[PDB]
């Protein structure tokens, strides 16, 4: 039973139930976002996804906001980009400087959309925060002070990993992301947090500082460690093997590897 | 220049000019190498309001060209524009 | 320094006869000069 | 107001618009499409066939006397089956104006040359043969500027390499500069640069 | 091809400095793209710098500040006078006068000096970039510029009197390398070549870029067509450039030097390293670069040698997909067959010297 | 289709017979003005050999194309455009031999 | 700065030539440049700094001659908080 | 708008043909320019004394590439690669692994003084001005592998002309 | 009567007004043989008209160059030749007929 | 049936020797982006790299290493290969399937969909 809505006054019929953001997939547009990741439950934390619908006073999350019958998506309405600079100054408030020497800088998803739909100057007059960071294991460094809580970690870890012991411990602007106690997240899947950290929160230990996104080469694989045959990317810089990246096979693996294969 | 009054006018009388007026070689006349420091203003776009990116995004402003004709689908002749005005011979120096 | 000659020859250097144990009577060059005074020599600075 | 922003001249935009119209109603048998760009920039894009025609016709006044080759070059598009876009730049000094005139060709294709009508696109004409792989037929004399006398690839192709395939050296057993496989010392560190985020949502193509 | 002395026929083979720039663009960002414009044309290259500037500008949809185009206007009729000092100076030295060569060179060597303060290098800056200019002028450095500007006149005026009523000098160049109007245009020749024929055409004020606009000067024009008049255009030339100086030494703006936008422009230090938004744009900017929107555009303007133009098209990515660099030189060159004819070799030697031909520009 | 020179494959190959004429009999010239050290047999050889490189080209546009290209070195080497270096380009003396079969290629290095 | 077996100054990266490799020849009547300066020895000498605040931010002093400013959290009592660029070292007094 | 150079008529009248006459078989207008070389030769020569003098330089100036460090003495560098991105000459090869302090360091930063074009980016874009082009431009070498330089050589160029390179900046971080 | 046009190679006419009376009237005659609804027909046949119109009217040369604003009476006097000569070929090419083809599917699409 | 490979000027070695791989690059999945999926790329077989003795950069002898193609379609990436001669392979698109997404669903009664935190 499909449904007619407009993304910019562009018919497009999708299912009931589909989210404005898979709407706006449907006609190619891409909602920024910073919480949503389509292998994960919906969470509507990140708020990037604000997008004005047409006739309606209130910007919605695209993300979380199932699509009605003749709704028209404004996606690149002045409330949409409004929207989108305060939550991207809001991130980048106390976000540390530190793209220069986090390995995320190149490919982090947070300085992309702060290129592409962010003000391109900081009106913060004040102290930024810091947050102390935590051990989780030997295979993740965490600088837990760039954490946006965008909790794609915890979902992660509740989800797919199954392993409950990555939660939110505090309230406003002190809550913190990571185990309360001095666990060790311990999983097959560990790994592919790194993956899902937008910002360089969470980084690869073995790979940390060795090399840059734009200098690698990346090579389209299959791993040899299990039979299960998952699709990874080898990067390599002058011939050399600097990390193990997932590529996303639905039918064999979704967009994880195994610790062992990564 | 350190040249004596002879030289100095030799040189003039061969030239036909006052060359001590102008010297080609620099003097005491040049800015001193060490210059009090700087204070650089700040440009139109450093407001704490009002001051949305989405107003003064010029590149989001380009749009891609608009066609005029497309074959896959009385009027006055028209020029690509108007004729260029003769130019004016100069008031300062009309000839050299 | 002979600031009534013209810029450009206004300031100027006499190396050194002997410098890094080398005999620098007749062989001079330019990287003899220490940093310290080569941009009071270079007029980078007017102060020595 | 919007002192960044680079200010737009309308009237401009209408002239070259109209203008535009006019050649197209002109001639119709050559023209396939014209547009005007909003930096006030008019573009014609012709039939292969009608290099010769329209470009006479653009020199002599139909109220228009573009006189002036300003430049002519192609660009190679290996997506289109006519890889290379041959451009021509023209100016007309009594209406202070500048049109574009763009047409496509194949690599073994050849389009007329422009020698007879403009006779500045001999050498440019020249260059884009040896360059790219155009070639002009009729052409006074077509032969290789900008590259060695014995060069075999052609360059700025989009398939060959920056580097090339042959390196140059001097061999002390023959006496000579000699040709030789590239073996470069350190290997130019190709950067993937695009960001995976689109930037300019006007210029968004059809999903398709 | 000479039977005696007199040039049968005249063809120029080039490529003995082509260095594949449009290739390598390619593979470069549009700042990275920048120094080779300087590297171009060697004599002229804050004008090459000023045209790439103002395509990727146009391309971009942004507008200079105004500080920065007065600035741009200043450096490049000081690139004028510098380009026009040699292409004169080295014609008369191929022709043998010799000493106008070292005696303008010393001026040359000023205006090197100013480029230095205000770039650090004495040619081939990187000062006019897309946006605007790098820094602005170091404290000091407008004054200078006046004391060189109001002396520059004698000097010039002192080569007048070594080479323009010269006799040997009118004989070498008062009839040779005529060229007539429409041969002139439809063989593609800009500035000079055109004005010495008589045509009355100077993109400066035909189709002003950034603030000629607003400056007063004259168009030198000439009545022969001839490398002599071809001279007399050139020092007048240089003389305008002087005036032009002037004009812009006394209105210069104040105010910022690059576009207030720093998707485009980068920000300035201590913002990039005091605030989040600055330091990711400066990184991404220093990294991938701008992204321009796609499209193509012919830009031009009047350089020192003629008309130079740039052919950007834009895939909307961070690096241009095809860059066409019109050097002026390059049609000055294939038509210096038609004005060999009926020459000898002295000749064809004045007839190179006066279409003032920089092969990096025509090579590329 | 627009035929570049020649309708059909027979004009062609007449083309390309003319063309090879006119080198055959440069060749001498071109050994006694370039001073090279090879024979004149040497030297129309290597002009045959590069002939029959392109022998399997099956489109009258190609072989014309070609033909192109061998008059513009022609000329070149009529002239004195190519120097010495340029005409010996085409003796690769100073490339080694690179041997063809497997167990060479597996021997020297990881090249297919 | 150690010496190698061989006689080498090995770098503060590490790097020493092996006695089986043959690049060594190239230091045979020639010098190999080592910086004596080693910045983990200066880095490591510097004091650590005692401040009563949880949160520090170091600009790598000089203002914007130094490094980006970050904010460091100082609140573990067992390791002293280090700054990303410049290395300095911070602890909350007792 | 337009000068007309030339597009004058002489004079017929006798005066003014005695005068062209005379300068035609008297020689009044090469002697004029006799004249003006006369004067200059008695005028000074701009020639400066090197090495012993030397020419004028600004503090933006351009030169040997120098690694520096902080006032601790710690390598200012942090394995950013930024200047390697924006190297128009991919003159610069940077590798860096976590040092044993565990901070982020450079094992290898090689910028070859053969392929760099000295176009004075990198020191614009390095975030903790790490490399700074130096004062020094008489560096020239006896052979093409002394301008491949190592980290060891910029560092020991860094620590020989600090003195110098921060009074520049000093003078010129403003305008930046 | 203008001593000289200003610019090489442009010689002084005459007699200005016969020549271009003339010229006008040639191409006319030409653009007669085009067929009527052809646009370039249309609109030569205005523009030329109004020039000669003009030409007539005004007497002074003068004049007359500040009303056709084609510059001197000589650049107007070129400029009706090659309008001459276009007209004579365009009557060979016959623009005036419909496209020869359309463009492939995807000739002209910027970006790729 | 076309063949420009004797026109294009490539020696024969990598004409032949070189297979070239016709692919949609997949998203880097470090990012969330996929506006770098949009178009087809041809990218040639890797060879050897070995490092250079004086300073240990990676030197080549593959002048195509870095030589990489655009492509709208995958046909037209194939014409292109075929006109030039070079092997090639085509790895088909890959998509994302589409996916129910609910938010109701993380506070499910009796299904297992519920969220603990
Ligand atoms: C020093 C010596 C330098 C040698 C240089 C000689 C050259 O430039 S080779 C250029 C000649 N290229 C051609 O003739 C292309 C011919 N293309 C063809 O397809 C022909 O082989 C045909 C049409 C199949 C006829 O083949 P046959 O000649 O009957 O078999
Ligand atoms: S994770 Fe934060 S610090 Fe790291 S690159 Fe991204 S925005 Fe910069
Ligand atoms: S650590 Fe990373 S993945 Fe977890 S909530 Fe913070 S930003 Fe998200
Ligand atoms: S100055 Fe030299 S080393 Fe520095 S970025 Fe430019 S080219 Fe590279
Ligand atoms: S991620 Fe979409 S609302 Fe937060």
């Amino acid at each position: 039973n499909l449904i007619e809505v407009f993304v910019d006054g562009q018919s497009v019929m999708v299912e009931p139930g589909t989210t404005v953001l898979q709407a706006c997939e449907k006609v190619g547009m891409q909602i920024p976002r910073f919480c949503y990741h389509e292998r994960l439950s919906v969470a509507g934390n990140c708020r990037m996804c604000l997008v004005e619908i047409e006739k309606a006073p209130k910007v919605v999350a695209a993300c979380a906001m199932p699509v009605m019958k003749g709704w028209n998506i404004l996606t690149n309405s002045e409330k949409s980009k409004k929207a989108r600079e305060g939550v991207m100054e809001f991130l980048l408030a106390n976000h540390p400087l530190d793209c220069p020497i986090c390995d995320q800088g190149g490919e982090c998803d947070l300085q992309d959309q702060s290129m592409m739909f962010g003000s391109d100057r900081s009106r913060f007059l004040e102290g930024k925060r810091a947050v102390e960071d935590k051990n989780i294991g030997p295979l993740v460094k965490t600088i837990m002070t760039r954490c946006i809580q965008c909790t794609r970690c915890i979902r992660f870890a509740s989800e797919i990993a199954g392993v409950d012991d990555l939660g939110t411990t505090g309230r406003g602007n002190d809550m913190q992301v990571g185990t309360y106690i001095e666990k060790m997240f311990m999983s097959e899947l560990s790994g592919n947090i790194i993956d899902i950290c937008p910002v360089g929160a969470l980084t690869s230990k073995p790979y940390a500082f060795t090399a840059r996104p734009w200098e690698t080469r990346k090579t389209e694989s299959i791993d040899v460690m299990d039979a299960v045959g998952s699709n990874i990317v080898v990067s390599t810089r002058t011939g050399e093997v600097m990390r193990i990246l997932p590529r996303m096979h639905e039918d064999i693996n979704e967009e994880w590897i195994s610790d062992k294969t990564r | 220049a350190s040249a004596t009054r002879v030289i100095q006018l030799l040189r003039n009388w061969a030239s036909g000019r006052d060359l001590q007026a102008k010297l080609q070689l620099r003097y005491q006349e040049i800015s001193k190498r060490t210059q009090p420091p700087p204070k650089l203003p700040v440009g139109p776009s450093h407001k704490l309001s009002n001051n949305y990116y989405c107003t003064r995004d010029g590149r989001r402003e380009a749009m891609p060209p608009s066609i005029v004709m497309s074959s896959q689908k009385e009027k006055k002749a028209v020029t690509p524009a108007p004729p260029i005005k003769r130019w004016e011979l100069s008031k300062d120096q009309p000839y050299l | 320094e002979d600031n009534k000659q013209f810029f450009g020859r206004h300031r100027w250097v006499i190396y050194t006869t002997e410098m890094n144990g080398r005999d620098t009577f007749w062989d001079v060059d330019g990287s003899m000069v220490p940093p310290e005074w080569h941009r009071w020599l270079h007029c980078m600075t007017d102060d020595p | 107001t919007r002192p960044t922003i680079r200010p737009r001249n309308d009237v401009v935009h209408k002239q070259l618009s109209a203008f535009g119209q006019y050649v197209a109603e002109i001639l119709p048998k050559y023209v396939q499409q014209v547009q005007v760009s909003c930096f006030n920039e008019l573009e014609i894009f012709i039939h292969p066939d009608g290099v010769i025609p329209v470009l006479t016709f653009l020199r002599d006044h139909t109220n228009a006397q573009f006189k002036s080759l300003a430049d002519l070059t192609a660009v190679d598009v290996p997506t289109r089956q006519n890889r290379f876009e041959i451009v021509y730049n023209l100016l007309s000094l009594r209406f202070n104006s500048r049109i574009r005139v763009k047409t496509y060709t194949d690599e073994l294709t050849p389009i007329e040359s422009s020698v007879t009508v403009y006779k500045a696109a001999n050498w440019y004409e020249r260059e884009i043969w040896d360059m790219f792989g155009v070639f002009f037929a009729n052409h006074p004399d077509l032969r290789r500027i900008l590259t060695d006398y014995g060069f075999e690839g052609h360059p700025f192709r989009k398939d060959f390499p920056l580097s090339g395939y042959v390196e140059l050296r001097y061999d002390d057993e023959v006496k000579r500069v000699v040709a030789e496989p590239v073996e470069l010392a350190q290997e130019f560190r190709k950067f993937d640069l695009n960001s995976p985020w689109e930037a300019f949502p006007a210029y968004r193509q059809p999903p398709e | 091809e000479l039977s005696g002395e007199m040039v049968r026929k005249c063809d120029p083979h080039i490529g003995l400095l082509h260095r594949g720039t449009e290739k390598l663009i390619e593979y470069k960002t549009y700042l990275q793209a920048l120094p080779y414009f300087d590297r171009l044309d060697y004599v002229s290259m804050m004008c090459n710098e000023q045209a790439y500037s103002l395509a990727v500008e146009k391309l971009l949809n942004i507008q200079p500040p105004p500080r920065a185009q007065w600035i741009r206007v200043l450096f490049g009729e000081i690139t004028r006078l510098l380009n026009h000092i040699m292409a004169v100076t080295t014609h008369a030295l191929d022709i043998g006068a010799m000493t106008p060569f070292f005696w303008m060179f010393e001026e040359r060597e000023k205006m090197f000096e100013f480029y230095e303060r205000v770039s650090g290098a004495r040619m081939h800056a990187a000062y006019i970039r897309p946006g605007g200019v790098h820094q602005d002028l170091p404290l000091g450095l407008l004054d200078d510029i006046y004391e060189f500007s109001k002396n520059f006149s004698f000097r010039i005026d002192e080569l007048e009197e070594m080479l323009t009523n010269n006799r040997i000098w009118r004989n070498r160049t008062v009839d040779i390398g005529v060229v007539t109007a429409e041969d002139a245009l439809n063989y593609g020749f800009s500035g000079v070549m055109l004005r010495g024929s008589g045509i009355q055409w100077d993109l400066r004020k035909t189709q002003p870029y950034d603030v000629y606009d607003q400056v007063e000067f004259d168009v030198p024009i000439g009545s022969r067509g001839d490398c002599y008049d071809r001279y007399l255009c050139r020092v007048e030339e240089m003389r305008q450039s002087l005036r032009i100086i002037s004009q812009c030494l006394n209105k210069m703006p104040p105010g910022e030097i690059k576009v207030d936008d720093a998707k485009v422009s980068p920000p300035k230090r201590a913002e990039m390293k005091t605030s989040m938004e600055s330091l990711i744009h400066h990184f991404k900017l220093y990294t991938e670069g701008y992204q321009v929107p796609p499209g193509a555009t012919y830009t031009a303007i009047e350089a020192p040698k003629g008309e130079f133009g740039v052919y950007l098209v834009s895939d909307g990515s961070s690096r241009p997909y095809r860059c066409k660099i019109k050097a002026p030189g390059f049609a000055h060159l294939a038509g210096l067959d038609k004005m060999s004819k009926g020459h000898m070799l002295a000749d064809v030697v004045a007839i190179i010297g006066t279409q003032d031909i920089v092969f990096g520009e025509v090579d590329r | 289709v627009k035929p570049i020179f020649s309708r059909d494959m027979n004009e062609a190959k007449r083309r390309v017979r003319e063309l090879y004429r006119a080198w055959y009999r440069e060749v001498p010239n071109t050994v006694h003005l370039f001073q090279l050290d090879i024979s004149v047999k040497q030297g129309r050889d290597k002009v045959r050999e590069m002939f029959m490189k392109n022998a399997h080209v099956t489109d009258p546009r190609v072989v014309d194309l070609l033909v192109i290209k061998g008059k513009m070195e022609l000329e070149e080497t009529i002239n004195v455009w190519k120097q010495r270096t340029h005409i010996m380009r085409f003796f690769h003396e100073t490339e080694a031999p690179r041997p063809t079969d497997f167990l060479s290629k597996f021997y020297v290095g990881h090249d297919p | 700065v150690r010496t190698s077996p061989t006689g080498e100054k090995v770098t503060h990266t590490g790097q020493a030539y092996d006695d089986g490799d043959y690049r060594r020849v190239r230091f045979s009547d020639r010098q190999k440049e080592v910086n004596e300066n080693f910045a983990i020895d200066l880095i490591a000498e510097q004091p650590v700094s005692e401040v009563g605040s949880r949160v520090i931010s170091c600009d790598g002093g000089g203002g914007a001659l130094g490094h980006p400013r970050v904010y460091i959290n100082l609140d573990k009592e067992t390791k002293t908080g280090t700054c990303g660029y410049c290395g300095l070292q911070f602890r909350q007094p007792h | 708008t337009y000068k007309f150079v030339n597009m004058r008529e002489p004079s017929m009248d006798m005066k003014s043909v005695t005068d062209r006459a005379a300068q035609t078989l008297l020689w009044t207008e090469l002697v004029r320019g006799l004249g003006m070389t006369l004067s200059y030769l008695f005028r000074e020569p701009a020639t400066i004394n090197y090495p012993f003098e030397k020419g004028p330089l600004s503090p933006r100036f351009r030169g040997e590439h120098a690694l520096r460090r902080y006032p601790s003495g710690e390598e200012r560098c942090i394995a950013c690669k930024l200047c390697e991105a924006v190297c128009p000459a991919q003159a610069i090869t940077i590798e860096a692994e976590p040092r044993a302090d565990g901070s982020r360091r450079t094992t290898r930063y090689d910028i070859d003084m053969t392929k760099c074009i000295y176009c004075g980016f990198c020191q614009e874009a390095c975030p903790v001005d790490a490399i700074v082009e130096g004062p020094n431009f008489e560096f020239s070498t006896e052979t093409h592998e002394e301008l491949l330089y190592n980290k060891e050589k910029l560092l020991n160029n860094g620590d020989k002309w600090e003195a110098e390179i921060a009074a520049n900046i000093q003078a010129d971080y403003l305008y930046r | 009567l203008k001593k000289t046009t200003g610019l090489v190679g442009l010689a002084v006419c005459e007699t200005p007004h016969e020549r271009l009376k003339i010229l006008y009237t040639k191409i006319l005659d030409v653009l007669g043989q085009i067929p009527k609804n052809a646009a370039y027909r249309k609109y030569t046949e205005q523009i030329t008209n109004e020039k000669l119109g003009m030409v007539k009217a005004e007497p002074d040369v003068k004049k007359l160059e500040e009303q056709l604003q084609g510059g001197q009476i000589e650049e107007v006097i070129l400029q009706a030749e090659n309008e001459l000569s276009l007209a004579r070929k365009m009557l060979r090419w016959k623009p005036w007929e419909p496209l020869v083809e359309e463009p492939p599917a995807n000739q002209w699409k910027w970006p790729i | 049936k076309l063949d420009i490979t004797t026109l294009t000027g490539v020696p024969e070695e990598h004409i032949k020797t070189r297979k070239v791989r016709i692919f949609v690059p997949a998203r880097n999945n470090m990012q969330s982006g996929v506006n770098n999926t949009k178009k087809w790329k041809m990218e040639f077989d890797t060879r050897e790299r070995w490092e250079n003795p004086l300073m240990g950069w990676s030197s080549t002898a593959d002048p195509l290493s870095n030589l990489v193609l655009t492509f709208s379609t995958k046909e037209d990436a194939v014409a292109f290969a075929e006109k030039n001669g070079w092997s090639f392979d085509v790895e088909e698109r890959k998509v994302p399937k589409p996916k129910s997404k609910s938010y109701g669903a993380n506070f499910s009664w009796n299904k297992r969909t519920r969220v603990s935190t």
